[PDB]
RNA sequence: UAAGGUGAUAUGAACCGUUAUAACCGGCGAUUUCCGAAUGGGGAAACCCAGUGUGUUUCGACACACUAUCAUUAACUGAAUCCAUAGGUUAAUGAGGCGAACCGGGGGAACUGAAACAUCUAAGUACCCCGAGGAAAAGAAAUCAACCGAGAUUCCCCCAGUAGCGGCGAGCGAACGGGGAGCAGCCCAGAGCCUGAAUCAGUGUGUGUGUUAGUGGAAGCGUCUGGAAAGGCGCGCGAUACAGGGUGACAGCCCCGUACACAAAAAUGCACAUGCUGUGAGCUCGAUGAGUAGGGCGGGACACGUGGUAUCCUGUCUGAAUAUGGGGGGACCAUCCUCCAAGGCUAAAUACUCCUGACUGACCGAUAGUGAACCAGUACCGUGAGGGAAAGGCGAAAAGAACCCCGGCGAGGGGAGUGAAAAAGAACCUGAAACCGUGUACGUACAAGCAGUGGGAGCACGCUUAGGCGUGUGACUGCGUACC
C-alpha cells in the first residue's frame, strides 16, 4: 500500500551495497561492465 | 619546434589577402599565424559600461596557418621541409634549399 | 630560486624556513593585502621551490 | 590448358607484341623508359612483359 | 631537440622563459587528506579506536614507525598423561588481493522439432564454485595387429559414413587397412671410482644488433575565365614519391605518406662471448617401494542403451603368485603374439588475442558496426536486481548582430555587412514529409450515391498578320459500385 521510491542508507546491506556488489560474484561481473570496462561513474558512495 | 627563428618575413599567397607582406608575426601553441595583423574591417566588444569601451575595427585575430611561403626574400616561397646542420648546438636556425642558413 | 639553485645547502628547509616560506598564504594572500598592481597568485607561478624538498628529503635519507 | 592463352590469334595485329626480354629497364629513373618501350611501339598503355 | 609556455572547453590574470630543465616526450627512482584490496580487533565502502616504540619540543605533545590468515623450515615453549602428542611466543619467506575469456574438476537443466513422452537428443551451454600459468589438457604403451609386423601420442585425407549398437525410434558414430607428419633415449630404490667435465636458476659485463628520441626527405610557371584556379590549355619539367585526404575547392606541382642515409643517456630485448653465487658431468658396480589383481553381485564411461558380457574403472568388502607369465587378446579360449611389473621424465603439433602493431576489404558509409564515433552504459523507467537513450554533422579566420531604426532600457524584422552565403544567424543539418495562412480565377447557402475520366459553354490569365490551342476548381449530366 506505502508506495514505494525512497532514499535511506541502513537498507542497503542486503540489496544495494557496494563491498557486497563485488562480494557477491553476483554483483562482481555488474561492477566491472558498468564501470571499469564500461567506461564510467557510480560516485553515489554516500 | 619549427627550425625557422622568429625574426622572419612572410606574405598571404593561399588567401584573397595575396600579395599582403609583415615580419616575426605574434606566435603561440596553435597560433593562425596572422603575418603582421592584415585585417580590413571586423567589430571590437563592448561590455564594459564606463569612458574606455574598445573602439577597434582592425587587427584583432584573422588567420592563414603554419606557413604558404618559405621566408620571403625576393619571391619564392620553397623548399619548408629542409632542415640544415650545425649553428648553435643545442638548435638549428633555417633559411631555404638555394642560401644555406639564415 | 626554483629549488634547484641552492642544492649545495647543509640542510633542508624542515629545519624552519618551511614556515617563513608558508606564512604568506595564512597572512597576506586574502582580499588585495599581498598586492593590487604587483602581485597576484605567487604559489605556482614563481612560488613552487618550497613543495620539491617533499621528494628531495626521502632521496637524500636514502642515498 | 584450357586453349585460355589463345587471345593473341583473336586480335594477331595490335596487342602480344613480340620484341625482347625485359633487361632493357634502367631502374631507379624508370621515367626514362618510355623513349625505350617504342620497339613494341606502346609507350605507356599497360606496362608488362611476361 | 627547437622556443616559447601556465594539461580546458569563460580566458579574465600572474609570472616562468627564447643560453643548454619554462613547460613537456623518455630510462630508472621518489611521492600518502583518510579510506585502502587492508590486513592488531570492528565492519551498514570512505573506517573509530587498541598495542608498543622514535627524533626531540615554548616539554601542551607531535608528525611518524610497525602488527593478521595460511603454506613450509629453524629456535624457545608446553596439557587433562613417566613418556607421547596437541596447543602457544618468536625467527625467517612467499602466496592469500584482482581479469574478459581459454584450460583442468565435476556438475548443468526444463520443455521443444520425434507428430504419444516416464529412453535419448536436449546439454556438457546457461551459470555458480575451486585452481595458476601463458600456453595447455597430453605423453612415453596391459597400444594395435596377424606371425606381416608398427612404435609416446595421435594427428590429416581417406577406406566410410565401413564395422557398430536402439521406444528397432529420431540422434550419437569407430578402429584397423593405406599414404604420410614422424625418424631420440634415461633416472631412482645407491654405493664406488671420477670430480666446478655436461646444464641452468640467478646476477654483472662486452659485442652482434633491438625499443625510440635526435638525423632526415622531390619537381613551375604564363594566360583566358577567376571569392581560394590548387579546374582548362600550354608542356616550359615529372615518376618506382600522382596514398588517402587536408589548405577557404578539384594542388604531380605546397604537402603529410613512401624510397633512402646518419645516430643516443641508461636499465634492458634476445644470440653469443664471458664473469661471480649455486648446480651435476664421466665410467663402472649395484637396484627392483604389490592391498596390486582376481572376482560375485551394484554405479559406469567405452563403436557395443542392461543384455548372456568386454577390461584399463569406481564403491561397501574379501583377498595370491616377482617375467620357470598372466595380467589380455573390443563373445570365450586355443594355437601363439604384444605390452610389462605397476615409482618419474621428454623435441613437434593445439589456443588467448588483454591491447597495440604491420597489410588485404562483392565488410560495417549512424534502419548500422566490439553495448563502443560521445565526452552515451550518460541521463528520460527501476522498492529495484539496473533494462541503458530521442541522438552522425557550424563551418577560411568565432570571420559568432560592427552599426542604424522601432518597441516593453523587450520580441522580431528593414537595410548595412565580416561574408560565396543568413534560401550558412548560436529553437548551429547546404534540405519535401501528418496538418496549416493571405491571396490570381473558378465551382458556389434545393443536398443524392468512393465526388470521376468523358462530352463541352466561356472564365483569372497567355502566344497567334484570322488559324478552333498552353492553363484548373469542374453549371447541365452520364457511367458506377476502386479495394481484397
Amino acid at each position: 500500500m506505502k508506495r514505494t521510491f525512497q532514499p535511506s542508507v541502513l537498507k542497503r546491506n542486503r540489496s544495494h551495497g557496494f563491498r557486497a556488489r563485488m562480494a557477491t560474484k553476483n554483483g562482481r561481473q555488474v561492477l566491472a561492465r558498468r564501470r571499469a570496462k564500461g567506461r564510467a561513474r557510480l560516485t553515489v558512495s554516500k | 619546434a619549427a627550425k625557422i627563428r622568429r625574426d622572419d618575413e612572410v606574405i598571404v599567397l593561399t588567401g584573397k589577402d595575396k600579395g599582403k607582406r609583415g615580419k616575426v608575426k605574434n606566435v603561440l601553441s596553435s597560433g593562425k599565424v596572422i603575418v603582421e595583423g592584415i585585417n580590413l574591417v571586423k567589430k571590437h566588444q563592448k561590455p564594459v559600461p564606463a569612458l574606455n569601451q574598445p573602439g577597434g575595427i582592425v587587427e584583432k585575430e584573422a588567420a592563414i596557418q603554419v606557413s604558404n611561403v618559405a621566408i620571403f626574400n625576393a619571391a619564392t616561397g620553397k623548399a619548408d621541409r629542409v632542415g640544415f646542420r650545425f649553428e648553435d648546438g643545442k638548435k638549428v636556425r633555417f633559411f631555404k634549399s638555394n642560401s644555406e642558413t639564415i | 630560486m626554483k629549488a634547484k639553485e641552492l642544492r649545495e645547502k647543509s640542510v633542508e628547509e624542515l629545519n624552519t624556513e618551511l614556515l617563513n616560506l608558508l606564512r604568506e598564504q595564512f597572512n597576506l594572500r586574502m582580499q588585495a593585502a599581498s598586492g593590487q598592481l604587483q602581485q597576484s597568485h605567487l604559489l605556482k607561478q614563481v612560488r613552487r621551490d618550497v613543495a620539491r624538498v617533499k621528494t628531495l628529503l626521502n632521496e637524500k635519507a636514502g642515498a | 590448358r584450357g586453349a585460355l592463352k589463345s587471345i593473341l590469334s583473336e586480335l594477331v595485329r595490335q596487342d602480344r607484341l613480340i620484341v625482347v626480354e625485359k633487361f632493357s629497364v634502367e631502374a631507379p629513373k624508370t621515367k626514362l623508359l618510355a623513349q625505350k618501350l617504342k620497339d613494341m611501339a606502346l609507350e605507356d598503355v599497360l606496362i608488362i612483359t611476361g
